[PDB]
């Protein structure tokens, strides 16, 4: 296991911890985070309880440094930092934990939650998202902007997920342009999967990671991203079938995690009817449609 | 965008434009089968293209052989539709080449605009306007031209015969789109309020008789006449 300490908390504040959250109080005597998980991604994240401005947080892997959070007063917000002081880290947190001051991360041992949220998910490829090389943690909030989002805006603080868009010379061949148009298998297979991504668990890397940007910090540009990659597979007529049974479970537990009360603005009424009922995919996602019916049935 | 009379001079503001409309690409006749089924025949139809400012029509004639082995086929016609749009364009000196295009039909925007995307300045737009253009092929020498054809085809041609040299372009667009109308909505009665006085003959080089001022002025009271008359027959007003 592993742990994120805090030196403290002098604001009130809700922190998450990937799915987990939790409230402090000012100034109470709260110093971080135990007990989490070897062997993936993470991200902590923050809303100040006097500001609800600014949802932001860290994606990091416990495996690639000693990452502890500190509150800086002038910049007015809690900080990711790396200690590279190994044996001063371990000292603290000893103290920390000797002290029980440390709250366990809550993981109950059926579930498989974070895991099925996060299997592609590559810290590696998260960078190359968010791109701020001088640290091996990368900083989200509610307010970035896409690349995409910046063409149609201070291009070091953006998100730099794949461009996709259906009416682009790059989506379409000359001279194969109702084929292109109607069926997106050119743009899928040839662009995006053989071109861009390399293969099919880089893209669906980036489709979690955006899909986890849009409900942790309410990042519009990141529910863009999401449903423009979900589209551009449904609306393929070939597609392998690796891909889509394994799309179906990788969207079956976005759904189930999605908090009910977001689903109006987290839900693109469009993109899912469509997907479901109208694409070539209509028939192979199977378990998708059926949480989906069972749970939003009003977006249907 | 697309357009209203909050601009009546935007549509018509200084720039090449042409109005494209597809009714009359995909045509069919519909009959009865030996055993009792129905089933489809196509018939020649055409691409109705049309500068408003200068009165060139660019038809291009649909020769039923492009439907030949195909399914889908009034999908099919909006997409061949945007191809050859975009061929002709390609084909015209870039100085002659439109800076905007305007769909009849709403339906044509994307195969449109999936066809233009190597014309990123070239403006693709739908109209509110209710344009009478479906009523081409009541043209006798248009019909003629669509029907006789056995195979693809491009025909030039201007649909204000000579008239800007008396009227400007909005009268001219004004008179045309009433002639369409009154031949849309009563095709008969229409041809016969332009055809019944033998001594005004349409030229060999017009597909309009050769009214003078005074007679046109009457020609579009009788039009204006044989609208609203149906219009009362319609609605029993
Ligand atoms: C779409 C509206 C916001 C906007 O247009 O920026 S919203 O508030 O409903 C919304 C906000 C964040 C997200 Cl993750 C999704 C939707
Ligand atoms: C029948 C009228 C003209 C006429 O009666 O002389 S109209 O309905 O065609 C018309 C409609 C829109 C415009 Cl931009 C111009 C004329």
């Amino acid at each position: 296991m592993n742990t994120v300490p805090f030196t403290s908390a002098p604001i009130e504040v809700t922190i998450g911890i990937d799915q987990y959250s939790f409230n402090v109080k000012e100034n109470q005597p709260f110093h971080g985070i135990k007990d989490i998980p070897i062997g993936h991604v993470h991200v902590i994240h923050f809303q100040h309880a006097d500001n609800s401005s600014m949802r932001y947080g860290y994606w990091f892997d416990c495996r690639m440094g000693n990452f502890y959070i500190q509150y800086d007063p002038k910049d007015g917000l809690y900080k990711m930092m790396e200690e590279r002081d190994g044996a001063k880290f371990e000292n603290i947190v000893h103290n920390f934990k000797e002290r029980q001051m440390m709250v366990s991360y809550p993981k109950i041992d059926e579930d498989d939650t974070w895991y099925n949220l996060t299997e592609f998910v590559q810290m590696d490829k998260i960078r190359k998202i968010v791109r701020k090389d001088e640290n091996q943690f990368s900083y989200v909030d509610s307010s970035m902007t896409t690349v995409q989002e910046n063409e149609l805006s201070d291009p070091a603080h953006s998100l730099n997920y794949t461009v996709i868009n259906f009416k682009s010379r790059e989506a379409i061949r000359p001279g194969h342009e109702m084929e292109d148009f109607l069926d997106k298998s050119y743009y899928l297979n040839t662009v995006m999967l053989q071109g861009i991504f390399k293969n099919s668990s880089n893209y669906f890397g980036e489709l979690q990671f955006a899909f986890l940007n849009a409900m942790f910090f309410g990042n519009y540009g990141s529910s863009l991203q999401w449903h423009a990659m979900i589209e551009l597979i449904c609306s393929s007529a070939t597609v392998p079938k690796h891909m889509l049974d394994k799309l179906d479970e990788i969207l079956y537990y976005q759904i189930k995690t999605l908090p009910e009360q977001y689903s109006d603005i987290l839900l693109n009424e469009r993109v899912w009817n469509i997907c479901l009922y109208s694409s070539f995919q209509k028939n192979s996602l199977h378990n998708t449609e059926k949480i989906m019916e069972n749970k939003y049935p009003e977006l249907l | 965008g697309a357009m209203n009379s909050s601009n009546y001079a935007e549509l018509f503001n200084n720039d090449i434009k042409l109005f494209v409309d597809d009714t009359n690409v995909y045509r069919v006749t519909v009959h009865k089968t030996f055993e009792g089924n129905v089933a489809t025949k196509a018939i020649n139809g055409c691409i109705f293209t049309l500068n408003p400012k200068t009165g060139h029509l660019f038809l291009k004639i649909i020769h039923t052989s492009v439907w030949a082995g195909q399914k889908r086929l009034s999908q099919l016609a909006k997409w061949k539709t945007a191809e050859e749009v975009s061929a002709l364009v390609r084909s015209l000196p870039k100085e002659e080449q439109p800076k905007q295009i305007i769909v009849t039909r709403k339906a044509m925007l994307d195969p449109l605009e999936v066809h233009m995307l190597d014309f990123p300045n070239i403006a693709i737009r739908p109209t509110e306007l209710r344009l009478p253009f479906s009523a081409a092929m009541s043209i006798d020498k248009l019909s003629d031209v669509v029907m006789k054809a056995t195979e693809p085809q491009m025909v030039l041609f201007n649909i204000y015969d000579d008239w800007l040299d008396r009227i400007s372009s909005y009268t001219a667009f004004s008179r045309l789109t009433l002639l369409l109308r009154a031949l849309k909505t009563n095709e008969e009665s229409a041809k016969m309020i332009l055809l019944s006085d033998p001594t005004i003959t349409i030229k060999s080089y017009h597909l309009w008789p050769s009214f003078t001022d005074e007679q046109w002025i009457t020609i579009e009271s009788q039009m204006r006449d044989l609208i609203l008359t149906e219009y009362g027959r319609k609605y029993n007003v």
